[PDB]
């Protein structure tokens, strides 16, 4: 979790807030998931957020149902996943790597267990996508006691008490997915909660310097990068360059 | 935080994203508020008696024992309107909905009958009805779409993932996290995350609070054994509950054997799974060796859930209730020697639980023994599933 707290450390004496796109390990296929990834960070990509794709994401929706079919289409596996990331991490040594997971995933061998190869390959954090505070505590506490940072999200419906829980659990940063936009981050830097990341619908410059103008540390890419790998299946070459583009100006609107 | 305990023994749980804790917390609170409510109890009786036909009747077998010592008896869940045991359970789960002020039904289906089941209680009730259902279900089972749409029902095909029911489930989870002020999520079973394996059960559990009374009254004493199919685990744990603490009264769950354990095609996840974490709770399930949810089968599409209620997980683990498979073949029988012995065509999921016991009374002829089957519906839905078969057989 260190990685993170470099990072935000970093972006704060530049008064930049942090472009964080997210897409799905080994989609459309291995060695081109790899050049995509390696585009994004070329293109200025502040930390990423990888999928490990399951048979069953029951909180996704569809653009990264797809990307995880064409995953699986690909042959792709967690083990294969963990290669990977390895790989990436021998490339790029600083970047703050974060993993978005399903809850069977990391319990199936032991949860643990999971968390100690996370800290092998250089996993810097965690978010369990179906695992609410409430039923948290064995994989936040393999989590810290390997190192690595238990992320949570909050959602628009959150109450008083689900921002203390949050704020106090949680490391390395915020999920921020009613109440006012300003407000939620104010009661969260008061409970002194991790940097909060803003990943609702993060799919133009404006929202990105939206985002930051109003006092969240950055903002996460859900499924706009996942939408041009689906748009350019048939063109790889043009693929990287409309990422390249997109990410590009996504991260200049941070600044 | 919560009221009951989410949890039986180490198995159940509400693993959901946070988005969806306000919803179960909302829902569990209304559940025991109207648990206590007599004018709740009132109305819910009211409806299963006048309008679903309870009690349903405690039938004797008559022929079907000859030359051995067992009696056998039925509850006759398939005389319930609807044709199975599922209509206690929505009608139920249809008040609560209105006790919260919800106007809204949304659930997802796949042999079809829970869909017509959410169906019907909500055209009584006059809750709108939106049901997802896998385009791959749907093409198979045009009669219970139709049915559904009769009942204006809007059946809302799903164009994801397997176009099958496990991307209707997770449209239908998906719907609920932005419409739940306003709209109830009727599970279908005994499973899935708290508090919903315990409402599912508290719907169902006069199954078995009749038969003992019926039983009692019928023959003096309790059964030897009360037997069940298991697919999700509702119609099992609805007769099972009351007879818990009656510990000379054996509880047996059957679970399908498809086309063999061995074969790896059945489904069979409490006795031959693994337990995992998925469809919002802790439970026994079929994955591959890497996490994957795998597909269940049996002949019967009623008994395709590849996981189980937490609940049965529980009574097996501490001893209380055995489990045990049949196989397609063994149910194809039990389902003949029925209609042939008593007059009557039970569902192809009920014909697993009345295999095992036909095996119970054919193997020990000589053991005296009284049992209880609980008939979970009427088979007429498989009348061309079975005739394809035997014809395929030249029978
Ligand atoms: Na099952």
């Amino acid at each position: 979790m260190e990685r993170y707290e470099n990072l935000f450390a970093q972006l704060n004496d530049r008064r930049e807030g942090a472009f964080v796109p997210f897409v799905t390990l080994g989609d459309p296929g291995i060695e081109q998931s790899l050049k995509i990834i390696d585009t994004l960070i070329d293109a200025g990509a502040d930390a990423l957020e990888l999928g490990v794709p399951f048979s069953d994401p029951l909180a996704d929706g569809p653009t990264i149902q797809n990307a995880n079919l064409r995953a699986f289409a690909a042959g792709v596996t967690p083990a294969q996943c963990f290669e990977m990331l390895a790989l990436i991490r021998e490339k790029h040594p600083t970047i703050p790597i974060g993993l978005l997971m399903y809850a069977n995933l990391v319990f199936n061998n032991g949860i643990d267990a999971f968390y100690a190869r996370c800290e092998q390959v250089g996993v810097d954090s965690v978010l369990v996508a179906d695992v609410p505070v409430e039923e948290s505590a064995p994989f936040r506490q393999a989590a810290l006691r390997h190192n690595i940072a238990p992320i949570f999200i909050c959602p628009p419906n959150a109450d008083d008490d689900l921002l203390r829980q949050v704020a106090s659990y949680g490391r390395g940063y915020t999920y921020l997915l009613a109440l006012p936009l300003h407000h939620l981050i104010e009661k969260l830097k008061e409970y002194h909660a991790a940097p909060a990341l803003q990943g609702f619908g993060i799919s133009s410059p404006e929202q990105v310097s939206a985002a930051v103008r109003a006092g969240a540390a950055g903002a996460i890419s859900g499924s706009a990068i996942v939408k041009i790998i689906e748009k350019n299946l048939a063109s790889p070459k043009q693929m990287l360059a409309e990422l390249r583009s997109f990410v590009s100006a996504m991260k200049a609107a941070s600044r | 935080t919560t009221l009951l305990n989410p949890y039986f023994g180490e198995f159940g749980g509400m693993y959901v994203p946070q988005i969806l804790m306000p919803a179960l917390n909302q829902l569990e609170e209304a559940f025991v508020s109207a648990q206590k409510d007599p004018e709740f109890q009132a109305q819910f009786a009211d409806l299963l008696k006048n309008y679903a036909g309870r009690p349903t009747a405690l039938t004797k077998c008559q022929n079907i024992t000859a030359g051995t010592r067992t009696t056998l008896y039925l509850k006759r869940e398939d005389l319930l309107h609807g044709g199975a045991h599922k209509t206690n359970q929505v009608l139920g789960q249809a008040l609560l909905a209105k006790r919260m002020g919800k106007s809204e039904i949304i659930a997802e289906t796949g042999a079809g009958q829970h869909g017509v089941a959410s169906a019907l209680a909500s055209a009584l009730l006059g809750l709108k009805c939106r049901i997802y259902m896998g385009a791959k279900d749907v093409e198979r089972q045009s009669p219970n779409v139709f049915r559904m749409r009769l009942m204006g029902a809007e059946v809302i095909p799903v164009h994801s993932g397997s176009a099958t029911l496990k991307d209707a489930c997770n449209e239908a989870l998906r719907d609920w996290s932005g419409s739940y002020e306003t709209a109830h999520y009727m599970l279908g079973t005994a499973a899935g995350p708290h508090p919903y394996p315990t409402i599912v059960r508290e719907f169902q559990r006069m199954i078995g609070e009749e038969t003992k009374a019926q039983i009692l009254d019928k023959e003096g004493r309790l059964p030897d054994a009360v037997i069940a199919c298991v697919g999700g685990g509702s119609n099992a744990i609805g007769m099972f509950a009351d007879f818990i603490n009656d510990t000379s009264v054996g509880l047996i769950g059957v679970e399908p054997g498809g086309h063999g354990i061995e074969t790896g095609e059945h489904g069979a996840p409490l006795k031959h799974g693994r337990v995992g974490i998925y469809f919002g709770m802790k439970a026994p399930m079929m994955q591959t060796a890497d996490g994957q949810i795998e597909e269940s089968y049996s002949i019967s599409a009623g008994l395709d859930f590849p996981s189980v209620g937490p609940q049965h997980a529980y009574l097996n683990s501490i001893g209380r209730a055995d489990y045990v498979s049949i196989t397609d073949d063994e149910a194809l029988e039990a389902f003949k020697t029925l209609c042939r012995h008593e007059g009557i065509i039970p569902a192809l999921e009920s014909s697993h639980a009345l295999a095992h016991a036909l095996k119970m009374m054919r193997e020990q002829p000589e053991k005296e023994q009284l049992l209880v089957v609980n008939l979970s519906g009427r088979g007429d839905k498989d009348i061309f599933t079975v005739h394809d078969i035997l014809k395929a057989r030249g029978e």
